This record gives structure tokens, sequence and C-alpha cells, in this order.
RNA sequence: AACAGUGGUAGGAGAGCGUUCUAAGGGCUGUGAAGCCAGACCGGAAGGACUGGUGGAGCGCUUAGAAGUGAGAAUGCCGGU
RNA sequence: UAUCCUUGGGAGUCAGACUGCGAGUGAUAAGAUCCGUAGUCGAAAGGGAAACAGCCCAGACCGCCAGCUAAGGUCCCAAAG
RNA sequence: GACCGAUAGUGAACCAGUACCGUGAGGGAAAGGUGAAAAGCACCCCGGAAGGGGAGUGAAAGAGAUCCUGAAACCGUGUGCCUACAAGUAGUCAGAGCCCGUUAACGGGUGAUGGCGUGCCUUUUGUAGAAUGAACCGGCGAGUUACGAUCUCGUGCAAGGUUAAGCAGAAGAUGCGGAGCCGCAGCGAAAGCGAGUCUGAAUAGGGCGCAUGAGUACGUGGUCGUAGACCCGAAACCAGGUGA
RNA sequence: GGAACGAGGUAGAUGAAGAGGUCUGGAAAGGCCCGCCAUAGGAGGUAACAGCCCUGUAGUCAAAACUUCGUUCUCUCCUGA
């Protein structure tokens, strides 16, 4: 049996050029006025997984 | 394939129970019980190698502590006197004398006595 | 290359240059390892099965209560622990076969050809002609060629004369051009080819 | 070679780590696993992002975007594979799976200027980027297309 | 050669021993195979020989390969005592 | 004085104990409990502390019937005043 | 058949789904081997027989009806050394005496007496442990296989690597088969653009990328994933049946 | 529905070559020295390991009767631009 994609981790990571995964931020969905513009502008942008978590999911996403 | 395993076991065992010779009954007879004896007895070895050299030590300095004593001196005062001469033999040899040729060992115990003083 | 020839006689002729790109070439001997490694494998058969604790006949039923006796927890008569049992994990039927990429197949017969025409256990004999099928004329065919071994035989069309022949001899093996092996040239010591034979090879490589 | 000399290629091999096979091997009696828990049982462990119940990372983030059903993954070249080509000569993606430069076509053919060119040529293609073509009639050639 | 070092659980790494089978090559065996019992032999270890006895027909060695590959414990299973 | 950093593969661990020092809770009681800090044990044999995981001394490749010392000791058990 | 070889392998190599258990459905065993050939022990004795000792057959009777070998536990016979004022996880080291004489080497068996010394495994902060497990001997008995992913090592070919199904081919190797797959260019949610791209009003800055390039196929090994997935072990749940 | 023909299955037949000699041995298939057949060296058995001892194998042949397939013929039925 082909291994399983893990779904939810596609729908929301991208791979990169040099291996790295793209994230979102959360605390970006709907309670902006207990924030800081200044937060909110940060976290609009994207991101990046740090190793550990890599470490842990990213067999769940060898098949992209 | 299949592996049975018939007679590595067998073999083994019984080259212990060969090593476990003269243990009282069952320890000689029985695998386990003896294995478990050698082992210990393999311990016992290496201690006791290292026990010899403290032990016959022992021995050694009494023989020349009772040869001393009849000389006139204790141990401690002679073989500081030896090693103030430079009669640095060894215990072994003192006491080999000192059972011996004990007129050697007087004749180094005057030489220690005569420089003590 | 540029080795001897030889005929049906055993009377030697005019010598025959041979390709050096499939002959005259340094061979690999860890493609050679590879390659008999893998043929030898896909040679297997994989007949080999044991009865697993489910596919064994009974259990079911505990064969007593968990608690209350003095022996001990178990589930099955058919457990591995048991005299008759299942057998845990085991053999099951498979395959050993693999392959290995076309480059590299065709490096390890080449090879295996330059280091025969090195060490000179090659013959070349065209035109294999016996007006009979026998097995005596081709014993003394290789009497007169000096072939006290295995050995192997290859030609282009498969001379059924020949086929029929130099089977009933143990050590000697026969084949066409499109047959050969990398294992059977190894392991009959020993290569007789009929220029026919070098030029499909040849061209083919 | 010989069957009665064989030997591999050093590194190629390697012989297995048995475990439960004693402990001079330092893999017995627990076969590396150590001692008691959930990692150490038959079957024993977790799915591979599970965290104890803390929520994991995908469901604590969002999700993003979507999937064009009519999207192009046009296939690249990069424009200093074509100075393998002959001078003059014309260019096609038929031409380009026929040598081997293309595995796969996928919905056209774009081509791009990381590299340059020595060579004139009366390329046609799907499709163009910028700096590719003024290249190409700076070399020379032209910038037909498909 | 010199220098330095070499306690060790979990655990990581590396070197190997041994068992069954297979391929090839080279062998042993009714002038006595394997197996079994002795022995004061050899090797750093796993282990390996030699001699004698029993037994009365199959078995090692080398290089590789593949594994139902090594048991002292499960209130383990079976059998025997 | 040689270990430091990065990347990658593989783990195990998340019941800790005592002792000394500084603190808390407690009754300035607990071989208590909870923290910090250093050590030892754990995972460390050996000598002493009678015996005696955690104290004192000290770290085991192997052998030797050689020697110098540490802690602790020198009338006999038991080597040494 | 790089499948088993009588605890294995069909439950079952033998009169087995038998014996046996159960009201019943149902459960469910054990147990192979004389010898090349019966030539299977005329006859003599002991004995009521059985069972022996001779003789004889046979290569072998130490082969004699559980009939190839025949281990260990266990059971006994005889004897070289030790032992009835001694306490001892039962040994070890030292060591006298006595008895022997080897795979001939600072040899062997016993061992009065002295010294040191609280078993093995598990689990524990810590166990001689008055915590657990094992009566003993023997056998069987636990991290594997498929598929896929990833890392390392190796090999081959390299900006190119590779075939799958399938056809032919001895269940094979091989050839054909390029459909497909990975990579060579990425960025962006996407249109799309392109060694740039996205954001953005922005030729700004910033992120991701390139410039600082090596992958791919196969194999070994490690690990992971999905499958009973290291082995044994519940109480229990469901379906269908058997039983007043 | 029927015949004929061909092939095959359901019993089978044939089928080359050495007691070769000599040493052990209880007995040779074994050892040594020699020969032979092979479209047959596949297997099993025979007092121990057999190409040439037996049954057999390769190859070539074979069926009264019942069956399987195939071909042809009879037999049937036929219109479409």
């Amino acid at each position: 049996p082909k291994m399983k994609t893990h779904r939810g981790s596609a729908k929301r990571f991208k791979k990169t050029g040099s291996g790295k995964l793209k994230r979102s931020h959360a605390y970006t969905s709907h309670l902006f006025a207990n924030k800081s513009q200044k937060q909110k502008r940060k976290l609009r942008k994207s991101a990046v997984v740090s190793a550990g978590d890599f470490k842990r999911i990213k067999q769940m996403l060898a098949n992209i | 394939p299949r592996v049975k395993g018939g007679t590595v076991t067998r073999k083994r065992r019984k080259k212990v129970l060969k090593l476990a010779k003269g243990y009282f009954g069952s320890k000689h007879t029985l695998y386990k019980v003896a294995n478990q004896q050698v082992m210990k007895s393999g311990n016992y070895a290496f201690r006791d190698r290292r026990q010899k050299k403290r032990d016959f030590r022992k021995l050694w300095i009494t023989r020349i502590n009772a040869a001393a004593r009849m000389n006139g001196l204790s141990y401690s005062r002679l073989m500081h006197g030896l090693k103030l001469s430079g009669i640095e033999v060894n215990r072994k040899m003192l006491a080999d004398l000192a059972v011996n040729d004990l007129t050697a060992f007087n004749q180094l115990a005057d030489a220690a006595k005569a420089q003590l003083n | 290359p540029k080795v001897a020839l030889y005929n049906q006689n055993g009377s030697t002729a005019g010598d025959i240059e041979l390709n050096a790109s499939v002959f005259g070439i340094e061979p690999n001997e860890s493609v050679v390892f590879d390659a008999i490694l893998m043929q030898r494998a896909s040679l297997r058969q994989g007949t080999h099965k044991v009865k697993n604790r489910s596919e064994v006949r009974g259990g079911g039923r505990k064969p007593w209560r968990q608690k209350g006796t003095g022996r001990a927890r178990q589930g099955s008569i058919r457990s591995p622990q048991w005299r008759g049992g299942g057998v845990v994990f085991g053999p099951t039927p498979r395959s050993y076969s693999y392959k290995l990429p076309k480059k590299v197949r065709r490096l390890a017969i080449k090879s295996v050809l330059s280091s025969k025409v090195i060490d000179n256990n090659i013959i070349v004999l065209e035109d294999l002609t016996l007006d009979t099928a026998k097995t005596k004329e081709m014993a003394a065919i290789l009497k007169g060629l000096s072939v006290e071994k295995k050995a192997l035989i290859v030609t282009a069309d498969a001379n059924e004369a020949v086929a029929l022949s130099a089977r009933n001899i143990p050590g000697v093996t026969v084949v066409e051009a499109n047959g050969i092996n990398v294992l059977d040239v190894v392991n009959h010591e020993k290569l007789l080819i009929t220029k026919a034979a070098v030029e499909k090879v040849e061209e083919v490589l | 070679m010989k069957l009665h000399e064989l030997k591999p290629s050093e590194g190629s091999r390697k012989t297995r780590n048995r475990v439960g096979r004693g402990i001079g091997s330092g893999n017995g009696k627990t076969a590396g696993k150590g001692h008691k828990g959930q990692n150490a049982r038959s079957g024993g462990g977790v799915r591979p992002g599970f965290e104890g119940g803390q929520m994991p990372l995908f469901q604590r983030l969002p999700k993003r975007g979507f999937t064009n059903i009519n999207r192009k993954e046009y296939a690249v070249v990069n424009l200093d594979k074509l100075n393998g080509f002959a001078e003059g000569t014309e260019v096609t993606p038929e031409l380009l799976l026929e040598t081997g430069v293309i595995s796969k076509l996928n919905a056209g053919v774009k081509i791009l200027g990381n590299g340059k060119l020595e060579k004139k040529l009366t390329v046609k293609a799907n499709k163009f980027s910028a700096s590719a073509k003024e290249a190409v009639e700076a070399a020379g050639g032209t910038a037909e297309v498909i």
C-alpha cells in the first residue's frame, strides 16, 4: 500500500525549493480588535516550519 | 529454511558442566545453577588474583618482624634503616632469608641498626 | 582482440578481430556480482509458507479461565508457546526477483565476455554442421578442441542437431545468441561461438 | 569473475541488526526500545503528528487557497539547452521530445533566459519570455509561435 | 615506533563467532560419515581442532548468497523424572 | 587546554535517592516534602567507616608471590609504634 | 521448490476428525524407524510362568519385537582421596598430606586447615532480599514479511536517469515495449510571470528562490507508515446456532 | 441433427551401452586401472553412492470401446441498395 498523504497538512502547507515548508500564522481568523495592527501586518505574512515540527511531520508529506 | 539448534545448546552447556566439576552435587550436575556459580567463581577468581598480592605481603612482613624482634628490632624501624641505607631488596626475599639463611638477615639488620645510629 | 579461429575439425585457420567495445573492455566485477545474484535469485520459486495462529485449525476458546487456577494465562492452544502452535512470522510465499537497468546488465555481459577472451577460454568455430544429431561426434569435436570441462556453445538460429546432442553431456550447454546469460558464461568455464553469432551479439551490442 | 572467488564491492552490503538475541549484541532484553511505555509495545506508538492531546500543528494552523482546474504547467526550457542544436535549424516541441530534452510536454512549452546563446534559430513554441525572445533575435533567430 | 587512553545501565556505532539451506570450486568417508561420550589441546570472546570409545552412512573446507538463525526465566507449551 | 558549531540518521529518558550548603511548608520534627547549588549512587567495582547504595579515600583492559602512598590505622582478633 | 522432516510439516506420515470430553452444538489428541533378507532365536539349563544364561542365525544379538543412534534429568553398584568439636549462597585464592600419570606442561583427582565472599532474572531511588518467577532435564518458543517513504553506503549513467503492464522466452535470464514517473526553475491562493517572483502605489524594502547546480534506477542496511506488525495475556461486544 | 477425416485423453508396447578386471568389504553402485552408449547422464530400486543391473528415460509407435477439440461435407436458414 502506498503511503497516504495527510490531507489537512497538505491543504495548509506548501513545499519550497530548499525543502522548507511555507506556512501561515494563527491568530488571524476572527478576533482582531484585541490585537495591534503591528501583529496583524506581521501575521498576514507567511512563515516557515521549525526544525522540531518538521522532524515530527515531514514523513506525512513525502508525496507533497 | 528451518533451523532446529540441537547440538549447540547441549555442547555449550556440557562445556560449562565440565568446568563445574567438584562442586557440591547439583552445582555440578545441573546446567544453570552451575552456571551461576561458575560465573561467581570468575568474579571470586579475579578478586583473589589481587588478594594474593595483599596476603603474601602480610605473611612476609610477619616473618620479617619476628626475625627482627629476635634480632632486637621492629619491622618498621628495620625497614626505615634499610631504605635509609639503600638495601631496597624486597620483603619476599627478606622472608625467604629469614626462614632459610637467618645469618644473612642478621647481617642486613645489623647494617640497618648501625645506620640508625 | 585478435583471437584465433578453429574449424569443426579443430584445425586453426586465420584469426578473427572482434569488436573491442564488447570484448576489448575492462570488466566491472561489482556489476557482475550484482547481475549474478539477481539471476541466481530470479531462478528461485518462493514456495515457502507456514501456518499462522489464525491459519492453524482450532484454537478459539479460552482453554481455562483467566483466574483461580494456578496455571498461566493462556488464550488458545495454538499460540506459539504451545506444542502444536502457530508460527509467529516465518516464511510466506513471495518473489526474490528484481531487475537492473539495461546499461548495467549489458555492461555485465560485456565484462564477462571480455574476461573470457582475456583468459583465453574462448573459441570461435564457424559452421557447426552435423549430418546426425549424435553426441559421439560432439564429444569427439570437444576432444579435438581439448575441452575437458564444462562448456557453453552458441549459435544464431538453434541448430536442433546440436541441441539434441550436447545435452546428454553433463557439463555442456547450448544456446543461441539471443539466449546468452552471464551466469551460464561464468559457470561453464569455456565458450564456443560461431562467427555468425559473434556478429549478432556484437551488432546488438 | 568466478563463482568460487566472488566478493562484493565494499560498503554495498551489510549485516542486518538482529535483536532479542543476547546482551553482548547490545540489543538484548529490549531490542533498543528501552523500558516500559507506549513506544515499547507491540504495535506500540502513536500516529505521527500526534502530540499527546495538545492541539497539533496543522489544526492550530489555517488552511489557505485552492487549486485551479485549468492550470497550465508548461514545460520549461532555459535557453542554454538550445546551444546543443545546429545553427539555423528549426525547433519544435516535437523535435525536443525526439532529442529527449523534454521528458514530458505538459500543456505546452515556454522558454526562459537562464543562459545565453551563440546561435540563430527559427524557433517556434507555445509561449515565450521577453528576455528569451530578445536574446533569440539578438543572436539573429526568430520568435515564431504555435 | 612514540604518546595517550581502555568502569558502565538505558542507548548509538563497529567488528566478528556459530547454526540450516543453496550455487560454484575443491575434498573426506565401510581402511568407518554425521551424531553421542570422554579427555590434562588451541584461540582475546563467541568458539574451534586432535586422539580414543560408541555408532554404522552420509559430511566438512573456501568464497559468496538467503534465513523459521543462537534461550536460563513468560505462575510459558509438551514430554520425562 | 581541545572541545565547539551546523546539517543529517538513530535513540533512550520525563517514578529519582542520600549527603553538605542556602531557603520554604512543617513543630527551624521526620530516612518527610518541595526548590536551588556541588558531589556520590543510579549506571562504579576497590580500601576504610564492624556489617552498611548515597559518608571519607580512590576510579578496575589483563597478568605478576615487586615497590611508594591516600583515607584509616599500628597490644591481640588483624599488617604495621 | 536456496518448502518441513515426526514437539516440525495437514489436526492427522501409524485404521483420525479416531480415542476421549461434552445432553448438545462443539472440542480434540497421543503414537514413525528390527534386519539387506525373518535367516525372528531349533536345542540345553534355571524357573509355574514371565524373564534370563548358553548354543545357533546374522556383518552385528551390546539388533531379539519401544527393533537405528540413544544424550540429560533421575536411579543404582564398586572404588582412589576426604569426613563424626563442627556452624557459613557451598565457591575462590593460598596450601600440607595422599592417589595417579597427560593432547607433556610451571600436570591431573582429592582435598585437613587459613583468608575473602549474602544466588540468577525482573522491577526499582535502592533488592542477599522477608518483593516477583523458575522443582529439575530436554525440546519448541518472541521484533519478521509485502508495499510505499526517507537517510546512509555502493554501483551504473549523468542535465538526463528509468521503464511498468504486456508479447516472445525453460515458472528464468534476456530483447522489445518510452505510455508513465523523478529531476533539470522557481514564486504566487490563483490568473499569471519567469532567474526571477509575491506583497505592495512603489524603479523602495522584505519573504521565497537563483547565482554558491546532481539527480536518477537498482541493491544492502537503519528508521518510519499501512497491514495481527516483537510474543503471550483479559474482562468484555456483535452475528449465527445448541440447550428446560 | 448426421456422417467422414485429423489430432488428443482414458489401458499400453518397444527402447543403446560392462556380472570388464582388481582391493577392501558381510554385501560394491565405492577406490585403482580399463572400455562403451547416448535424441536416453530424469527418477526410483537393487545387501553401500549405478548413464551401460532392474523398472525405466529420450525417441518412435499403438485403441476394440467411450470421450474432447478441430477441418470438410451433408444439413438448416437466408435477402438488400
